[PDB]
């Protein structure tokens, strides 16, 4: 027995000119489960209370309508989850389909993508995900309106259009574009020139490959990736098994069992011992609607959120700090599973920093000179012009720089000459 | 003399077949690892005795 | 013991000191014959809840019946779905959008004169045009206008406990 | 007339909630009759707490079920009137990036409009149509340099 | 990772990020400076009385 440790005692090198700046970015991908929807249950009232006993049921009528509501209420559950699941995955206008040539530039998609001899479109890692997972009296589970096969052609027709049309398909039209033009756009996105992509698009094919098989080892190999689903799931099944051990404590009658109270007693002397059961089965059978009712809010503000992360990341690039993926955002695919939806978000995390002398402005003739993107750094005799987010240093020129006023106002401008 | 009784001492309870289930029941038990005589004096019986013998 | 159910021949190993039968939550689901020392197996009959389809009272006057989770040996035209038995619906092998969905992806709708059930179409199959080297560009623009409605309050009712129950 | 869904939803669940309750107010509840005053004539108190007592029980757990499904739906509400109120703040009093908060494509602006219950926003929006097919090139090679 | 930078620097960019140019700042920074102290003073007292 210890004392937990919050983290390591990292301390930053803060100094008043001094400034770092990455030379070189890892990519990574990172997975994200959500759930979206619970089993379809609805639980007769009546067959639950009595079953068939027609006294038990005569009974039941002097109590008014508890009945009538707790049905209206599991049905308004299925149905709330019915649409969950409708608005999280049914937001393409048109099944798209990758073509069948893979040039897509050095990435390979060939774990997230359909593979036709697999069961309908489910891929590799959607198989995994589907394996990675571990009548009665009243008692019905209704099938969901969408099946799996729909769910997975909904994910893999969000898969094709986002490789073939990037961020297009989810305003207007399909208009297609060359995976390596999407990826330089998405660079430019983020604050990183796309000439950086284009020098090192194999680098980052082979980055993005190597990212993909983690994943996939970690999906096969550790089972722990799904905890929220399967705690759902038994969450269910916990509440199910009460009620079913519920049908089985006396509640203060003669005996637990309807049949044998109806057989040794005349109504006048059973009608007590109906009531006391018919009492605790009504009492259980309300806490278990209201059980539900509160599990099915949670569920719904996770599927909402579901379906706000699939809009606003797989349909376009997010500038969100840390909505989807810690770094920063570059895109994110979508993979079906038994009761919720996984996102892959592929992300650039810059690496491999390096210590710099920095400046506000530049003193040329008595102008002050201020960068017009990035800013201004010194390897420790010269003074060169780099954007932020990477090192490539620049000479310093007028063209990209702008001059606005002098060598007065601005605390530590420096001595420099500017080419022009 | 005396002995541990281990995990010996346990029976069907109530007569009622069960398949794969998990039960559990409160009855005259022997208490796991408990300590039982070793040997014909007067036994005092107390509520359930277990008797075992060997060849 | 006492009991409403079908009686088939089972094959629990019952020990030749026990006559009874619980299975999961405490059910007698086993019986042993009184006369033959025969091992009966006790399960419920056949039960459901039944849905009527129906496609408006001023557009029609059929519909149709679903019995959920009952098979259709069990009592127009009957099609299995994979939720019951269907009775009053046609099946057709088009697909159509969703209009009353039924379930496991199966809807139902009123086309021409009669109810028909069929397996939902989910769009289109618009499939792009990628290429490695080709891109397309929009040349004119479409401004639209669409609305969003959202609920924000509820009618503020309060009711006395003391009035309304004595 | 299918615009208002969900404002129409909402009236018709709280107009339910309350005929439940008002229907509930005249169910034996096992007691001998269903009112009280005729429960008080009938009989005296020594006999009548029975039957008072009952329909007590009864009562209050028909009142019990109604303010707890009153609680669940106002949560609801809150949550909606959560997400009105930013939308209305992100969407009325700027211009959003979000993909699809407001409106499918792309946003220019938004107008809001009351409802009885609610608010609906008017979201406008820039669609692009009459795509072009086109041959394109990462950069171009001049002198040796490479142009993006 | 965490890459130092100098705050004045920190804020042009910042101020950037809000379409407004980074003289702004490196020419009023010390009346900036004087705006966020007295707001912060501000922050203290209203949370000290009220
Ligand atoms: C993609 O990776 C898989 C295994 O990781 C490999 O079998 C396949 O050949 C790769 N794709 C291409 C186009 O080489
Ligand atoms: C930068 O310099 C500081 C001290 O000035 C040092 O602590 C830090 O490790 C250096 N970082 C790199 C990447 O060189
Ligand atoms: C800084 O870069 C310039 C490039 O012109 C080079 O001449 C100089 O040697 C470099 N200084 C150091 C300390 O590396
Ligand atoms: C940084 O601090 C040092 C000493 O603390 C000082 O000499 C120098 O002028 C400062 N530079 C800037 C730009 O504030
Ligand atoms: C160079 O900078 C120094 C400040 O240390 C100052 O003399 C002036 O700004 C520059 N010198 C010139 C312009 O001769
Ligand atoms: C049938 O009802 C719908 C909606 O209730 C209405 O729009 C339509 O006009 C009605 N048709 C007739 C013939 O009354
Ligand atoms: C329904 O009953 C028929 C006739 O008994 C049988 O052949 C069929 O297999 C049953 N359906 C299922 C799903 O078992
Ligand atoms: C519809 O499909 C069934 C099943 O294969 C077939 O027996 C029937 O002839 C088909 N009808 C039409 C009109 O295609
Ligand atoms: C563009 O060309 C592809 C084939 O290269 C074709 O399928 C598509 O319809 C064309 N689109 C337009 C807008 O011309």
């Amino acid at each position: 027995a210890y004392t937990m440790s919050l983290g390591a005692e990292n301390s930053v090198a803060y100094s008043n000119n001094s400034i770092a700046i990455p030379t070189n970015f890892t990519i990574s991908v990172t997975t994200e489960i959500l759930p979206v929807s619970m089993t379809k249950t609805s639980v007769d009232c009546t067959m639950y209370i009595c079953g068939d006993s027609t006294e038990c049921s005569n009974l039941l009528l002097q109590y008014g309508s508890f009945c009538t509501q707790l049905n209206r209420a599991l049905t308004g559950i299925a149905v709330e989850q019915d649409k969950n699941t409708q608005e999280v995955f049914a937001q393409v206008k048109q099944i798209y389909k990758t073509p069948p040539i893979k040039d897509f530039g050095g990435f390979n998609f060939s774990q997230i993508l359909p593979d036709p001899s697999k069961p309908s479109k489910r891929s590799f890692i959607e198989d995994l995900l589907f394996n990675k997972v571990t009548k009665f009296n009243g008692l019905t589970v209704l099938p969901p309106l969408l099946t799996d096969e729909m769910i997975a052609q909904y994910t893999s027709a969000l898969l094709a259009g986002t490789i073939t049309s990037g961020w297009t398909f989810g305003a207007g039209a399909a208009l297609q574009i060359p995976f390596a033009m999407q990826m330089a756009y998405r660079f430019n996105g983020i604050g990183v020139t796309q000439n950086v992509l284009y020098e090192n698009q194999k680098l980052i094919a082979n980055q993005f490959n190597s990212a993909i098989g983690k994943i996939q080892d970690s999906l096969s190999s550790t089972a722990s990736a799904l905890g929220k689903l399967q705690d759902v799931v038994n969450q269910n099944a916990q509440a199910l098994n009460t009620l079913v051990k519920q049908l089985s404590s006396n509640f203060g009658a003669i005996s637990s069992v309807l049949n044998d109270i109806l057989s040794r007693l005349d109504p006048p002397e059973a009608e007590v011992q109906i009531d006391r059961l018919i009492t605790g089965r009504l009492q259980s059978l309300q806490t278990y609607v209201t059980q539900q009712l509160i599990r099915a809010a949670e569920i719904r503000a996770s599927a909402n959120l579901a379906a706000t992360k699939m809009s606003e990341c797989v349909l376009g690039q997010s500038k969100r700090v840390d909505f989807c993926g810690k770094g920063y955002h570059l895109m994110s695919f979508p993979q079906s599973a038994p009761h919720g939806v996984v996102f892959l978000h592929v992300t650039y995390v810059p690496a491999q920093e390096k210590n710099f002398t920095t400046a506000p402005a530049i003193c040329h003739d008595g102008k002050a000179h201020f960068p017009r993107e990035g800013v201004f750094v010194s390897n420790g005799t010269h003074w060169f012009v780099t954007q932020r987010n990477f090192y490539e240093p620049q000479i310093i020129t007028t063209d990209n720089t702008f001059v606005s006023g002098n060598c007065d106002v601005v605390i530590g401008i420096v001595n420099n000459t500017v080419y022009d | 003399a005396y002995t541990n009784s281990f995990t010996r001492g346990v029976y069907y309870p109530d007569k009622v077949f069960r398949s794969s289930v998990l039960h559990s029941t409160q009855d005259l038990f022997l208490p796991f690892f408990s300590n039982v005589t070793w040997f014909n004096p007067v036994l005092p019986f107390n509520d359930g005795v277990y008797f075992a013998s060997t060849e | 013991l006492t009991g409403t159910g079908v009686l088939t021949e089972s094959n629990k190993k019952f020990l030749p000191f026990q006559q009874f039968g619980r299975d999961i939550a405490d059910t007698t689901d086993a019986v042993r014959d009184p006369q033959t020392l025969e091992i009966l197996d006790i399960t419920p009959c056949s039960f459901g809840g039944v849905s009527v389809i129906t496609p408006g009272t001023n557009t029609s006057n059929q519909v149709a019946v679903l019995y959920q989770d009952v098979n259709c040996t069990e009592v127009s035209n009957v099609f299995q779905t994979r939720a019951g038995c269907l009775i009053g619906a046609e099946h057709v092998n088009n697909s159509y959008e969703c209009d009353i969905p039924i379930g496991a992806g199966i809807c139902a709708s009123y086309q021409t004169q009669s109810i028909i059930a069929y397996t939902m179409s989910l769009g289109a199959e618009n499939s792009v045009a990628y290429s490695n080297n080709s891109i397309a560009i929009p040349t004119n623009f479409t401004i639209s206008v669409t609305t969003e409605i959202l609920p924000v309050s509820m009618t503020k009712t309060s009711v006395d406990c003391t009035m309304y129950i004595c």
